[PDB]
Formats: C-alpha cells, sequence, structure tokens
C-alpha cells in the first residue's frame, strides 16, 4: 500500500494570502494523483487531476505541482471559502490511497480560553449520574491541553471532548469537557478541577470547586 | 448533468449488514465503473472498490475483503455497498465515479451516506441545567451557564436558548457516543443580568417527539 503523508493537519493562513499544502507518496506515483476539497457535510470535490491539471470548473487560483514522491497543492490568493480540507490521493497502483488531509484555518490575533467549571445538577444526581462540564471558549490557536485532576490526581477514565471547528465569524475554536462518574464515586471526592494549558498563559488556566463548598 | 443520488442514513444494529444505493444519471450507466469510498472521523478516506455496470464485476481493497462485497444492476443505473458484518463501520460512504478517461481520479460523487451501528433504541435525553455553583453570578463582568443533554438516542437534538432570543455567545457542541449521544452547549451572558432575566435551553428530540425546556436558576 502506498501511503500519501500531509504532515500538517492544519495549516493557518490568511485571505488574500498565498498558501500551499504538501504531499508525500510512500512511492512514485509519477504522475497520477488527484486533489479534492471538502467542506463540513458534503462530499469531496475534484480539485486537480494527473498531478497538475485542474479540473473543470476550478479556479484559476487552484495549482498543483509535482511529479514522483512529492507533490504541493497551491492556492495563489486565499479567500474564504477556501479555508477547507484538502486530500491527497494517488490513483498509480491499487488499492487507491488518500492522504490524511490538511485543514486551512483562518490566522488571528491570540485569545485566551474563557475557561466555566459546572458541578452535577441535583436532577442528574438523583439519576445516579454525576457529569461534572468544563467550557474553554474563543481561543486561539486551537492548541490546548485539557487536564482533569479529582483530589488532585490527574484522572483520564470517564473523560468526554468535544470541540467546534473554527468560527467563521471570530475565527476562534471552542470546547467542553466532561467528567462523567457515578454519582457513587463522584461522592466519593471531594475536589474536581479542570485544567486548561494555552500558549496564552505561563500557568495553565485553573478551574475548580469543592463538593459541598461555595 | 451527471448526478449520483445515495440513499438516506440507516441505523443498524451492531451485528447485521445494510445495502447502499446509488442512483446514477446523465450519462450511459455502463460506460463508467463505480466507486465506493469509506469516511470515518479518525481514519479519513479510504478507497473500497468499483464495479463494471458492463460487467467486469469488481476489484476490492484489500482491507475490505469480505465486509464489502459490491454489487449493480442495469436496467435501473443503480450501484449497491453491501456491508456485511458492521459494527465499527460507522462512517459516511460515498458513491464515486472517474471524470475523463484516462484518470481515475474521481471527478464526480454522491452526497453520501451516513450509517451508524448501534444496538440503542430510540431514547429521550435528560436534559440538565448548569449553573455556576453557589448561584451568584461569576465574579467578573460576564457569567456562563450551560445545558447538558445525555442518554439520548438517535442523533440529532435541536438546542436553542430562550426560544432562540437568546443566540450571542452561544456554544453548542457535536454529540459524541457513548450509548446515548451527549452534548451540551453554553451561553453566556452580562452578569447583572442573570438570574435578574430568565435563561431557559429549548431541546428537541425529533425521534422521540420530546422537548425540554430547562430554565437555569442558582444553586447550592
Amino acid at each position: 500500500d502506498i501511503v500519501m503523508t500531509q504532515s500538517h493537519k492544519f495549516m493557518s493562513t490568511s485571505v488574500g494570502d498565498r498558501v500551499s499544502i504538501t504531499c508525500k507518496a510512500s512511492q512514485d506515483v509519477n504522475t497520477a494523483l488527484a486533489w479534492y476539497q471538502q467542506i463540513p457535510g458534503q462530499s469531496p470535490k475534484l480539485l486537480i487531476y494527473s498531478a497538475s491539471n485542474r479540473y473543470t470548473g476550478v479556479p484559476d487560483r487552484f495549482t498543483a505541482s509535482g511529479s514522483g514522491t512529492d507533490f504541493t497543492f497551491t492556492i495563489s490568493s486565499v479567500q474564504a471559502e477556501d479555508l477547507a480540507l484538502y486530500y491527497c490521493q494517488q490513483h498509480y497502483t491499487t488499492p487507491w490511497t488518500f492522504g490524511g488531509g490538511t485543514k486551512l484555518e483562518i490566522k488571528r490575533a491570540d485569545a485566551a480560553p474563557t475557561v466555566s467549571i459546572f458541578p452535577p445538577s441535583s436532577e442528574q444526581l438523583t439519576s445516579g449520574g454525576a457529569s461534572v462540564v468544563c467550557f474553554l471558549n474563543n481561543f486561539y490557536p486551537k492548541d490546548i491541553n485539557v487536564k482533569w485532576a479529582i483530589d488532585g490526581a490527574e484522572r483520564a477514565g470517564g473523560v468526554l471532548n468535544s470541540f467546534t471547528g473554527q468560527d467563521s465569524k471570530d475565527s476562534t475554536y471552542s470546547m467542553s469537557s466532561t467528567l462523567t462518574l457515578t454519582k457513587d464515586e463522584y461522592e466519593r471526592h471531594a475536589s474536581y478541577t479542570c485544567e486548561a494549558t494555552h500558549k496564552t498563559s505561563t500557568a495553565p488556566i485553573v478551574k475548580s470547586f469543592n463538593r459541598g463548598a461555595a | 448533468a451527471v448526478h449520483l443520488q445515495g440513499t438516506e442514513l440507516v441505523k443498524p444494529g451492531a451485528s447485521a449488514g445494510v445495502k447502499l444505493s446509488c442512483k446514477a444519471s446523465g450519462y450511459t450507466f455502463t460506460n463508467y465503473d463505480m466507486n465506493w469510498v469509506r469516511q470515518r472521523p479518525e481514519q479519513g478516506l479510504e478507497w473500497i472498490g468499483w464495479i463494471f455496470p458492463g460487467d467486469g464485476s469488481t476489484r476490492y481493497n484489500e482491507k475490505f475483503k469480505g465486509k464489502a462485497t459490491l454489487t449493480t444492476d442495469k436496467s435501473s443505473s443503480t450501484a449497491y455497498q453491501l456491508n456485511r458484518l458492521t459494527s465499527e463501520d460507522s462512517a459516511v460512504y460515498f458513491c464515486a465515479r472517474r471524470g475523463f478517461h484516462g484518470s481515475y481520479s474521481f471527478a464526480y460523487w454522491g452526497q453520501g451516506t451516513l450509517v451508524t451501528v448501534s444496538g440503542a433504541k430510540t431514547t429521550a435525553p435528560s436534559v440538565y441545567p448548569l449553573a455556576p455553583a453557589a448561584g451568584a453570578a461569576g465574579a467578573g463582568s460576564s457569567v456562563t451557564l450551560g445545558c447538558l443533554v445525555k442518554g439520548y438516542f438517535p442523533e440529532p437534538v435541536t438546542l436553542t436558548w430562550n426560544s432562540g432570543s437568546l443566540s450571542s455567545g452561544v456554544h453548542t457542541f457535536p454529540a459524541v457516543l457513548a450509548d446515548l449521544y451527549t452534548l451540551s452547549s453554553s451561553v453566556t451572558v452580562t452578569s447583572s443580568t442573570w438570574p435578574a432575566e430568565s435563561i431557559t435551553c429549548n431541546v428537541a428530540h425529533p425521534a422521540s417527539s420530546t422537548k425540554v425546556d430547562k430554565k437555569i436558576e442558582p444553586r447550592g
């Protein structure tokens, strides 16, 4: 199996600027390579066929080059609607393999996340459930590390994380982290901490609370 | 006007298989081979195999050995995707065809068919109000409230704040599996406006015909 590698899951760019996504085939697939673009909830769109040919209807801003083992997709001047996923794919020898994709994102001013932590509601506790929710909103860059601490020790079991793609309006990211325990275990601990590590502060952002303590 | 119409999404149980459909149109169906591609959130796009309606039958990807034995049928110009075992096969499946004669690149794609494998049955969500500890209203000029929705199936649920009148400063996150889809939403307003001016999350779950409007109140 040939392996298409797109070393950059994400690439920061700006509207009106030039950007180049790279692809590296594990083997010489000659010129049998295609580039696709994909927007959320839609199917891929062919942009480049046979290494460096624009498919019909594909605007002059899109270009591709390479032939052999290294290929590169380029956008002369990025437009708002170009901030999507671009996939690499070799069709030299079966099985056809796709690269892992590269998502172009808008670069903006650094923004610290606003962190909020929430204890389990009384209604959930009555059902025998205990979820501690932590919101980390409107931050940039997307690079962030969320850790949960229970009575001091880090907890990794029972954590479910969810996040939104870059906002189309303020170019930030947001995330939700939920620690879900049973009421039994929740009531056997006292200290619950949500800890956010982001480049915007030397010290990680920390939010906590003590069971039964205001 | 080449067009590939895929089938609506389906929710098979962790055990059986499902035959997907793709209705080609706008071109002589038998002149091009049909391809199928899989797309999971963590593994990206993976080619499954092709089929010649003129009949050259198939050729599958090593990885999709017998779990994917394609099939087609002329006189209707539709291609089918069997899906055998099914359990980790939860994802979106695409129907793909090439453009020019000499380039295996896929110029034409179907809208995709979502497939979710789960043993769970339709289940209404529990909705839990998230308010800052000890009521109050934070310690700054802004306060964040929340709504936790969990234990439901299948997707989706719609969530709004104050019947939609509260839309700014809202963050509603993608639901994550776990037996009963669970998702949450946060809303951030001016500290002095809550609990002065009530805030309620409205959660609706079509599948169960259920709705829950949970008001967020100070708590101890």
